[PDB]
């Protein structure tokens, strides 16, 4: 009947964009922009000025690779520009002007952001309408929920935001800029530890790789660390693209506990624990022991092993011993945020809350300040 | 054949003075229910929104008029069939605009929405019904020549593909330019 | 205004039908690449 | 339609030159010029200057040959001309003036040498347009491929040229002056053990007519030397112009060893496998996979038998076991550079990569440097 | 600089050769204030080409090589390098520290090491990072005459103090430890 919206959430690090009602994703792919670094030489190829998504992740040897995402924060508007493109007529293979596009992001970000996105999507892609949601209430509405504190932790930005019965609490909205990318960062620092030297942005796609595939949080991190140093059981081995075959041990656990000791870069902020049980503690007394009881974890960074049972430990720890801590994470919490647009756009009411192109040529890209939160 | 997209062509004609008509019915409830304070002024001409959602209904009817010259250009043979989808989409993008613009600004269950919505599908179908029929009967909707060509030479051969696959990059930088120049003249289009 | 916008969209749509006999271009020389290369060369 | 380009390789110790769009270079020839070196005593015979071509070749025993390229370097740039002379008027038969001629270069040359190549064509042979193409770059396109290390061996370089998808990697290209000519002298060297004395330049030639003939590489070096000094099976006999018959044993295979070891004629560089892995190990770990599968070889010094399979062999023992090694030899490849040239010079493409005459007079012999790679 | 003097037909392959380069490199070459019109001076005047006699009394002349090899310390790309040059470097560095000890880090960049011996190295050190920091900032690139040894000249100031001999890992703590100790008493 009535038009699909498209749901494109624009993380740091992916691009997850598909169509209102879906249960996945259509287009899930890096958002990245390659230019080749190099010299052409074949005349019949090498011809290609710009490279997005999967095919520069499938040409790296002979690419640069910037992220127009940074921290949440859209640094390279062209590059983004170019990103929505590939998306939207590659990927998807859709016209964006006949159907209204939902867009997230990240609490607490610049105004200007939020304004230049209205404008783009209004003015290069003539959409018919948008709509700029908080990726937390999304991931909210994807587990069926109206109360919870939900800690998203994306490739760029981690942040914890409360809701009781449908009400967000701004005051008590906690960000974090460590998040997946500077966990990516660290586990190059600390592989160079054991000879490996990864320099090039692929190889930073390489570390990436490795840090998805053997990475995990260590329930206790002293133990684990003495484990590892007394015995060899935690040591893993791993194919490089080039046929070396490298293996790491602490590396494994040393990664991911950057999340609970940002200390580990030189950052002063407390772990994500730490960040949550201070949300919680901002809120109203009344509200705590439900903002205890659902707990909701989203993002790529949350998919490490054993990272619900750390949490959990975490903050019974800090909490008091008479609240029950349940941590809910989701087998598909890494697409949590996109399902929930998906399903916030296929709401009868929320079809009263686009920012139709009427609104935004009488009152300008300043309209996106008074119909999105 | 041309009489095919006339019968059509009075079907879109239908359509959207049923489109004006609940475009002119729901600008009477959003002013009568203060939803908007309508202004009988004609701004920048007909513009896009002047006086309300009555000029986004005439700029929708002014796009599904181009739409019918194409398909009437298409049946004379001076348009391509691509003509017709494009003009076919720029009203469709014109009709969702004016739906989700009416949807957001009105009651929740207001009847007016619902002949909106349901006129502005009545126009997306029969847009889609009169441009599958004027490509049918467009000679040139199917036709390729380009089944097997080979060169004995090798180094004819391989000189084949290359020549082939740099064909391949050109088109794909004519991509990249025309996308450029469309976005370039949809920016200049209102500059707000 | 509309004039010009449907212009762009005539030559994306026009260039597009090119984009795509490109590629059937391409394949269509692939199949035959066997023809003229030699064993070792596939 | 288009007039015909002139594909020139101009090789260190042949000339294979011939038209755009054929299979097979029209002319190939001997690049030296011989010079009488006694006295004529009849009025009839025995007055002209100098032979060029095969005429030297057909009367080396009153001549004393010199090659004007010396390590793909050109030293004697009248014998060179003469030589492009030749291969104008007498072998190709064609006025230089009217077709763009295509001319080849090893990687690493002296910017004066083709700065004179330049000068040269433009103002003495006068063509409307001309080009310098990398060696490499040609046998590759030979071979049908984007990707790539062309491993071209000719008569005076050898030389070692990674592409990937076009793009060449010119920090990883490698330059070994050991090529076929120090082959030949190595091998005089090592048939002055059995008695036989050649010197003069003529010699050399026969010398390197018997390496054509009877030397081919050996697939193990130790069993192959051990096989020699105890059975007799690999004693092959050659008849010389003169009819005296030399027998060879050992030799046929200790000459293209040198190959693999430069230290049997004094060089410290590493063997051409060990080249090409430092070549392959030079680029981006992400395209050393597709590096490893596209081994190409080109030039005549390639056309020993078993070079290939030797070659696998060092290369599966140098990379790691899980990439597969294939070595691309095509039997025609003695002539891939050229073939490459062809090719290179029917593209429609190519015609706006000529250095016009109009280039030339506006800018100098230095146009060559901003035009070519 | 093996690699662009086979531009001038000067052929270094070996271990020994390589030397005879590092030679040369240390004796001409310098860095250029300016790359791109130190590029056009050498390419019109030839008041750049210096001459060095070779072990086998071989002269060679060379040009734009001078400051052209230097030059890949700020624009690695030269060599395929995808890195940012030492300027950008010291840059990034500098911005990941935190904002309110940027000032004193601007004003005491300290050069070290033999490859910073390089005439003209500081001035465009200066020139690069002024170009770089907030215009406010004062900038001081410290390159003292004998930073070739201010590695052996800080350690042996070190090792004269009397507090670092209370930080000797020693070979009693070794043999109770292993080798591991070196990873506990050493930053
Ligand atoms: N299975 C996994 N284990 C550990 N880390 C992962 C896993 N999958 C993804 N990640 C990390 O999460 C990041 C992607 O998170 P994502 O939810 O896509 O965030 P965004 O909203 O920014 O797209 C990647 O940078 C990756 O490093
Ligand atoms: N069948 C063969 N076996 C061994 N060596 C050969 C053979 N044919 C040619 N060569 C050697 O290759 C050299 C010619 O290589 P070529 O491909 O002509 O290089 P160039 O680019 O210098 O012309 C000759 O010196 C010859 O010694
Ligand atoms: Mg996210
Ligand atoms: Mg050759």
């Amino acid at each position: 009947d009535e038009t699909t919206a498209l749901v494109c959430d624009n993380g740091s690090g992916l691009v997850k964009a598909g169509f209102a009602g879906d249960d996945a994703p259509r287009a899930v792919f890096p958002s990245i922009v390659g230019r080749p670094r190099h010299q052409g030489v074949m005349v019949g190829m090498g011809q290609k000025d710009s490279y997005v998504g999967d095919e520069a992740q499938s040409k790296r040897g002979i690419l640069t690779l910037k992220y127009p995402i940074e921290h949440g924060i859209i640094t390279n508007w062209d590059d983004m520009e170019k990103i929505w493109h590939h998306t939207f007529y590659n990927e998807l293979r859709v016209a964006p002007e006949e159907h209204p596009t939902l867009l997230t992001e990240a609490p607490l970000n610049p105004k200007a952001n939020r304004e230049k996105m209205t404008q783009i999507m209004f003015e290069t892609f003539n959409v018919p309408a948008m709509y700029v949601a908080i990726q937390a209430v999304l991931s909210l509405y994807a587990s069926g929920r109206t109360t919870g504190i939900v800690l998203d932790s994306g490739d760029g930005v981690t942040h914890n935001v409360p809701i009781y019965e449908g009400y967000a609490l701004p005051h008590a909205i906690m960000r974090l800029d460590l998040a997946g990318r500077d966990l990516t960062d660290y586990l190059m620092k600390i592989l160079t530890e054991r000879g490996y030297s990864f320099v090039t942005t692929a190889e930073r796609e390489i570390v990436r790789d490795i840090k998805e595939k053997l990475c995990y949080v260590a329930l206790d991190f002293e133990n684990e660390m003495a484990t590892a140093a007394s015995s060899s059981s935690l040591e893993k081995s791993y194919e490089l693209p080039d046929g070396q075959v490298i293996t790491i041990g602490n590396e494994r656990f040393r990664c991911p506990e950057t999340l609970f000791q940002p200390s580990f870069i030189g950052m002063e902020s407390a772990g994500i624990h730490e960040t949550t049980y201070n949300s919680i503690m901002k809120c109203d007394i009344d509200i705590r022991k439900d903002l205890y009881a659902n707990n909701v974890m989203s993002g790529g960074t949350t998919m490490y092993p054993g990272i619900a049972d750390r949490m959990q430990k975490e903050i019974t720890a800090l909490a008091p011993s008479t609240m029950k801590i349940k941590i809910i994470a989701p087998p598909e919490r890494k697409y949590s945020v996109w399902i929930g647009g998906s399903i916030l756009a296929s709401l009868s009411t929320f079809q009263q809350m686009w920012i139709t192109k009427q609104e935004y040529d009488e009152a300008g890209p300043s309209i996106v300040h008074r119909k999105c939160f | 054949f041309e009489e095919q997209i006339l019968e059509a062509a009075k079907s879109i004609a239908a359509a959207t003075s049923a489109l004006v008509k609940a475009a002119s019915a729901a600008q009477r409830e959003l002013v009568a229910q203060g939803k908007v304070g309508a202004i009988p002024a004609n701004a920048l001409d007909d513009g896009q929104w002047s006086q309300g959602l009555i000029s986004a209904a005439r700029m929708v009817a002014a796009a599904t008029n181009n739409l019918c010259e194409a398909a009437n250009a298409a049946v004379q043979g001076h348009a391509s069939q691509e003509k017709l989808i494009s003009s076919a989409k720029q009203v469709a993008a014109s009709t969702a605009q004016l739906l989700v613009a009416c949807k957001v600004k009105a009651d929740q269950d207001s009847e007016a929405m619902k002949r909106l919505q349901a006129a502005g599908n009545a126009v997306k179908r029969a847009s889609d019904n009169l441009v599958k029929a004027a490509q049918k009967a467009a000679a040139f909707e199917d036709q390729e020549n380009e089944t097997v060509v080979v060169k004995e030479k090798m180094v004819g051969g391989i000189a084949q593909i290359i020549a082939a696959q740099e064909e391949m990059l050109r088109k794909e930088r004519e991509l990249e330019e025309a996308r450029k120049k469309l976005a370039q003249i949809r920016q200049q289009q209102y500059k707000f």
